[PDB]
């Protein structure tokens, strides 16, 4: 990720959080401090630049400066004192003192504007005193154009000042002039000015009801008119909108026109209770009101509590964007327009820095990149030209917070980490884990161990690490400025003006060619192994390599294609070869959502871009071949390593094979909270400073290294292990490029199953399975293998099924829904859901979705439950299934339940059971069952009764002894008459059609098989032809034939014969008539 | 309504335009009728099974024998989403259509054998092998698919017997 | 599922008779994948079967045409494995039988290495192809009376005039 150095200017002055500017443009800054009363000029980091005081002719009374404000365009300050007096603070430019033309790069202009500022003046302006009449200057004020300046004090003065720009003969001074001498009804706090779209009006707030604007007609008169005490009026230009919000958080936004009127647009009120509020007793003061324009037309206000409560005036929807965590007190905030980035300061001593998404829901536009702790409760904060955040801490403290990223260096045998300002820690893989501590901040860290180099932009310190005692000592500086430097084995490499030096420990000189301004001045560079990549300010890429004596450059300077896009870093690989590329866009170092790689070698620029992937990049890594290894493998060289996060933030690594064709993805690796960021690479593994899982982020020596393995390195028992790695790297090449015809060859000589399960996984992605069942079965995975050929044996039209079957034998389980999802495949993925043990979100996923299966889903939860030996559960869910006919008595059978079966046939918990056991029709028909192969005919009877099963009751009766004929042939009937009932029913329905169309359909109606056993009874008591009749209501053909015989009948055997409808019934019965 | 019975019955094509335009705008009764007096019966069925009224479909089928699938189809998975699994099974038997009435048959004689129904999965099974002969009339298959799945019916005839044979057993 | 498919024949012999050379073609599959192939002909030889007998209705009808493209198949890959051992007069009547493009295409390919440049001239031009056909004819044959028959039907003079250098 990224940081802030933090640069305090040291002084024991009481400084005031309200008196704190910065130029809107020139990178600079004045603070104004109390005992002693001074105001101290400093550039943007934070470096003093001058210091200022009364001007001569004080008799002992050092005033006190009560307003400082800037020039919109000129490098020029304004002070109000505390006793009228105006001074004006002017540093002489750049190009007033004639000196050379090379004055371009950033640390020459810091020079020069430091001197410029040492070679500053101050100036009075005439009268000024008696116009303010010895009163305090409250507030002061220049307009957009910056030549009309007004100045309001306490005794409600207020002055029009004009600016006139001298030309002197030598330099350029300035004089403001008094115009107007005005009274306000009160001591004014916040003066704003507005544009026309030059022209001179501006607004007055003294912090009460209303708001009153004074123009070129020497009239003051007000604008909003508000019932209730403001606090502080926000003004946008752009729609020259005025945003009010009340002591009373209240909304008034009103829209301004050319008539200095508001007009309120949205006005709601707004709930906030009132009970036990904070009252703010430990500053001893109210609360003090927070708002800042947070986006062109969003505006935002923090109420001082733990929620961030956002604005939108295009919709007039306010909604909240909290914090990370609840419990934060915001004091302070602050908004940079350049990078659409908002900077929240809590008393507690957090800033949470909130990034627009472009630079769903719209809160979600706004989201919290870093949350930095300082420890101290934070006054104000004001932002710099350049984005450099000042902080207020403590009344008298201050500090300036400078954004950057992290220096960090691998170099192969030791990764060095900054954790903070000026705290480095180093730590080898032999445990060589130590933390080091320097003068100033740190600025460049390279690392050629035990050498290592940390430039703290004035000058480069390289430290000497004596492992044998692991002593480090301070030896000499190198005093250079530029951010150009590289330790190494031969020497330092750093830039000195043009000159790019070459030196020995000891500064011995071993390449010194002067360069020109048309080569220019480099600013990057890179050093690995044996080679070297320089980047100038001119976009020229030099490739170099670095030998024993000499720096041979390979090739020419080069030119690389692409507001503007610069270069930030480069890398180059282990070959020399191909270099990555990290690009910034615009001036205000904005970050780049792509990344590039140069090819010497076909002399080409590819790049990959992370938008695609909502992601922003932080570094970039080539694989760093081990020290004393040089049998390491080429593609082994060419793998690039990125670190990217989300827009605590979501990290990931993300590897590419920088080949010709372009950038191809490998793979990603999310990073947990504690695996806080990458360092080095070093195949296979991904060098990371991180922190203990349950150790502390907030402690600085808690940062281990963690050696976290590369995906396709899995099963790497041995370390020495190198025609197996340079293979694996080879397969995991091939796999991005994807033919895996020969990916297969490329593990071949590869005998670490890891490298079989990888190349299968890459079979399932892919679809192809004659490679996959070899790949199974060459680790000995039955089962799998089993799976895929009775997939293959039982599915062979679809392939899918088959994939998903291969997915799951590779325990990988996420991909068999995401398969043939909404193709529809339910039932698999059903079983599925049930063989994870997901029994609760396979019942409810199937239904909504999959009603076919519910029963299934219910009969193997109750085995589950039975196997548990939970015989509650089990019954429950047998009852749930509607399978109680077989399984609920054969669990109360075989666990010698069967007592409590007969009470419940014939205590709280057991209220749920007797709720549905005793009236399930199923269950009385298998007890009725039960009963009666157990002699007991009657309770069969009974049970049989309330079950209404026709044909065992009616078997039952015909058995009987004697047998109960007269019932039997009542319930016969009733169904007759319930057959009857349905083939009348559905014959006069199909008659309405049948009266045009004649249809000689001889329906017949259902025959009532309970009939049978009555001619049974009547065929044992020679009544055969009454046994006719009901034979043929049965439907007992055979047996009516059989009946018909004695009867000397040969129609009625002919006509029964058809009736059949079978062939053996006319075929035999053909003959029987022949006789 | 009354431009429609100022029609007579020889312009049956305008009536049938303007029963449609009933029918989009949501006159259902409307088109109903138009639709009656053009005894358009396919347009009826539709509406009356896009509506959820199944007695007047089939008194309408009642006239026409030879527009039973348009009806069964819609009548068939409305029994299936209905939770009615054999009726709806006993209506695809009847309207062809034989990929659904496959799978459908799948599940029941699998939920038969889960669920150790063996009665019911061995009815299942043998009438499945029957199905495994039913091929849609677009599609005349090769006898290698013949083979492949008269293979399969002979299996499934073996597994019915098995599984009828074995249910009084387990049973005992 | 082990790919011991020597032991796989070994149970095979007395389980399943019917089962033994279809493992054994399989098995051949592999050894194409690593070049040890030139024990891959056994049980390509093995792979014949007795042609099922009994009544003329489908069940005996479909089948034939599945074991025959087995069968194909089986000879396919003999006249592949062939051309490395040095048998190519064996395998000629086999590829010339043939029909399939691809195939032939497949096996014209090695037997220049061989030095047998006889057999790859008479399958170059059935190859499908005859400009790469006279291509290789006029850098590594050197037989013009073959090309001279080609010669109509070739458009590529870059050839024609190397031909014409001796003709």
């Amino acid at each position: 990720m990224s940081l802030f150095v933090v640069n305090a200017p040291g002084h024991e002055g009481q400084l005031k959080e309200q008196l704190i500017v910065a130029h809107k443009r020139r990178p600079l800054l004045a603070t104004a401090w109390v005992n002693p009363p001074s105001v101290l000029i400093t550039n943007s980091e934070g470096e003093v630049l001058t210091q200022v005081a009364d001007p001569p002719g004080s008799t002992g009374r050092t005033h006190q400066p009560t307003a400082l404000t800037w020039h919109p365009n000129e490098e020029l300050l304004v002070i109000g004192w505390s006793n009228g007096e105006m001074s004006l603070w002017s540093m002489p430019s750049v190009s007033s003192l004639a000196l050379g033309e090379d004055y371009t790069t950033a640390a020459a202009r810091s020079a020069v504007q430091l001197i410029a500022a040492k070679a500053a003046t101050q100036s009075s302006a005439e009268g000024a005193t008696r116009e303010h009449a010895s009163g305090a200057v409250v507030a002061s004020e220049w307009s957009t154009r910056g030549l009309y300046l007004v100045s309001a004090s306490q005794q409600r003065h207020v002055v029009m000042w004009m600016l006139e720009k001298i030309p002197a003969e030598t330099s350029v001074t300035f004089k403001l002039k008094p115009l107007w001498s005005v009274q306000s009804r009160e001591p004014v706090a916040r003066i704003i000015h507005v544009p026309s779209k030059d022209d001179i009006s501006f607004l007055l707030a003294d912090g009460g009801t209303s708001v009153t604007a004074i123009n070129e007609d020497q009239q003051l008169f007000p604008c909003v008119t508000q019932q209730e005490q403001i606090a502080s009026v926000l003004y946008d230009a752009a729609t020259r909108t005025l945003v009010t919000l009340t002591t009373t958080s209240m909304i008034e936004v009103y829209a301004v026109g050319e008539d200095i009127k508001g007009t309120s647009t949205l006005r709601r009120k707004l709930s906030a209770p009132a009970t036990t509020p904070t009252v703010s007793t430990t500053t001893g003061e109210r609360i003090a009101m927070s708002m800042v324009w947070a986006s062109p037309g969003v505006v935002a206000f923090g109420s001082g509590d733990d929620r961030l409560r956002i604005l939108d005036l295009s919709s007039g929807s306010l909604d909240v964007l909290l914090l990370p965590q609840p419990d934060l007190h915001v004091s302070s905030l602050a908004t940079f327009a350049a990078k659409g980035t908002m900077i929240v300061g809590t008393v507690e001593g957090f800033l949470v820095v909130f990034q627009h998404h472009a630079a769903a829901t719209e809160a979600s536009q706004w989201e919290a990149m870093t949350v930095h702790q300082v420890g101290k409760c934070v006054d104000r904060v004001v932002l710099t030209a350049l984005g450099d955040v000042a902080l207020c801490c403590g009344g008298s403290e201050l500090q300036v917070l400078h954004e950057i990223i992290r220096k960090r260096a691998w170099d192969g045998v030791a990764a060095a980490t900054q954790i903070s300002s000026d705290m480095v820690v180093i730590e080898s893989i032999t445990g060589c884990q130590c933390l080091l501590q320097n003068k100033g901040n740190v600025h460049g860290v390279s690392i050629a161990f035990p050498n290592i180099a940390l430039w703290n932009g004035s000058q480069i310190d390289f430290y000497m690490i004596d492992e044998a005692t692991s002593e480090i000592t301070f030896i000499n500086f190198v005093l250079t400025t530029s951010p150009a430097f590289a330790i190494h084995r031969e020497g330092l490499i750093y830039v000195k003006g043009n000159r790019i030096v070459f030196e020995t420990m000891q500064l011995a000189p071993i390449a010194q060619m002067t360069f020109t301004e048309s080569e220019g001045v480099p600013v990057i560079m890179d050093i690995m192994n044996d080679y070297l990549v320089v980047v100038s300010s001119k976009n020229y890429l030099r490739l170099a390599r670095i030998s024993t004596r000499d720096l041979q450059q390979l090739g020419p300077a080069r030119p690389l294609t692409f507001l503007e896009v610069s270069v930030s870093g480069a890398r180059v690989n282990a070959q020399g070869r191909r270099v990555a590329l990290m690009s910034t866009l615009g001036p205000l170092a904005l970050p780049d959502t792509r990344i590039w790689v140069y090819d010497s070698d076909t002399d080409k620029m590819s790049f990959f871009d992370f938008g695609s992937r909502n992601e922003i990049p932080n570094s970039v890594y080539w694989n760093t071949p081990e020290p004393n290894t040089t049998t390491v493998g080429e593609f082994e060289y060419i793998l690039l390593a990125c670190e990217t996060y989300q827009i605590q933030r979501p990290h990931n690594i993300v590897t590419f094979f920088a080949t010709h064709d372009g950038l191809v993805l490998q793979n990603f690796a999310p990073l947990r909270r504690y695996q806080i960021c990458l360092v080095g690479l070093t195949i296979p593994d991904f060098l990371l400073a991180s922190v203990k899982i349950n150790g502390d982020p907030n402690n600085a020596e808690d940062y281990v290294i963690e050696q976290k393995r590369l995906r396709d390195f899995e099963g790497l028992k041995s370390d020495k292990d190198v025609a197996v790695r340079e293979a694996l790297m080879k397969f995991s090449y091939y796999a991005t490029i994807g033919n895996m015809d020969e990916a297969y060859r490329c593990v071949k000589s590869i005998k670490n199953p890891a490298a079989w399960q990888g190349l299968a996984r890459l079979c399932v992605t892919s679809g192809r399975l004659d490679v996959a069942a070899v790949c199974l079965a060459t680790m000995e995975d039955c089962v799998a293998a089993r799976a895929l050929r009775e997939a293959k044996e039982d599915y062979p039209d679809d392939q899918d099924v088959q994939l998903a079957t291969l997915a799951l034998g590779l325990s990988m389980t996420e991909e068999a829904v995401e398969l043939l999802r909404k193709s529809k495949r339910y039932d698999l993925l059903t079983d599925v859901y049930m063989a994870c043990g997901k029994f609760e979100h396979a019942q409810r996923h199937s239904e909504r979705f999959d009603r076919a299966r519910i029963r299934p889903v219910a009969y193997k939860y109750a085995q589950f439950m039975e196997s548990l030996q939970n015989m509650d559960a089990a019954i429950m869910w047998y009852y749930n299934a509607k399978c109680a006919s077989t399984d609920v008595p054969r669990i109360f059978f075989q666990t010698n339940r069967m007592h409590e079966l007969r009470q419940l046939m014939m205590g709280e918990q057991q209220s749920t059971f007797a709720t549905i056991f005793p009236q399930n029709r199923e269950l009385l028909l298998w007890w009725a069952q039960h009963s009666e192969r157990r002699h007991n005919v009657q309770e069969a009877l009974r049970f049989y009764n309330a079950g209404e099963d026709v044909y065992n009751i009616v078997r039952i009766l015909c058995s009987l002894t004697p047998p109960k004929l007269d019932s039997a042939l009542q319930l016969v009937n009733k169904e007759m008459d319930k057959a009857k009932m349905r083939f009348q029913q559905q014959q006069a329905f199909a008659a309405t059609a049948s009266a045009r169309f004649g249809d000689d359909d001889h329906g017949e109606p259902d025959p009532v098989g309970s009939a049978y056993f009555v001619a049974q009874l009547y065929e044992r008591q020679g009544d055969d032809q009454l046994a006719l009749q009901y034979y043929q209501a049965a439907g007992a053909y055979r047996s009516g034939v059989r009946v018909a015989w004695k009867m000397e009948q040969y129609g009625v055997v002919a006509n029964l014969a058809m009736k059949s409808s079978d062939e053996r019934l006319m075929l035999e019965t053909a003959m029987a008539l022949e006789k | 309504m009354k431009m429609c019975r100022s029609l007579p019955t020889s312009e049956v094509t305008l009536i049938t335009e303007c029963a449609n335009f009933f029918r989009k705008h949501n006159a259902i009764p409307f088109a109903i009728e138009a639709y009656e007096k053009v005894q358009d019966h396919q347009a009826l069925i539709g509406i009356y099974v896009a509506k959820g009224d199944w007695r007047n479909a089939f008194t309408i089928l009642e006239k026409t024998p030879t527009l039973a699938r348009e009806v069964y189809v819609p009548w068939a998975t409305w029994l299936a989403d209905n939770d009615k699994f054999d009726e709806a099974l006993e209506a695809f038997r009847a309207a062809k259509w034989p990929k659904e009435a496959m799978r459908l048959m799948e599940t029941l004689a699998t939920n038969s054998v889960t669920c150790r129904k063996f009665r019911d999965a061995a009815f299942y099974y043998i009438h499945l092998a029957e199905e495994y002969g039913r091929f849609e009339e677009t599609e005349k298959p090769t006898d290698v698919e013949k083979a492949a799945r008269i293979r399969r019916s002979k299996e499934c005839v073996r597994r019915a017997d098995i599984y009828y044979a074995f249910s009084g057993v387990y049973a005992h | 599922d082990m790919m011991q498919w020597e032991r796989a024949l070994t149970l095979a012999e007395q389980l399943a008779p019917e089962e033994v050379p279809i493992i054994s073609r399989d098995y051949a599959q592999h050894l194409e994948y690593r070049g040890v192939y030139a024990k891959a002909l056994e049980m390509y030889q093995k792979g014949l079967r007795q042609l099922p007998t009994g009544h003329a209705s489908t069940e005996l009808s479909v089948t034939v045409q599945e074991v025959e493209r087995h069968n194909e198949q089986c000879r396919q890959g003999a006249a592949r494995s062939q051309i490395r051992i040095g048998n190519i007069a064996d395998a000629m009547k086999t590829v010339k039988e043939s029909s399939e493009v691809s195939f032939v295409k497949e096996c014209a390919k090695l037997c220049e290495e061989n030095q047998k440049h006889e057999e790859a001239a008479q399958l170059y031009e059935k190859a499908g192809d005859i400009e790469r056909a006279a291509t290789i004819y006029i850098e590594r044959c050197k037989n013009l009376k073959a090309a001279e028959r080609l010669l109509p039907f070739i458009k590529s003079r870059n050839i024609i005039g190397i031909y014409a250098r001796g003709k």
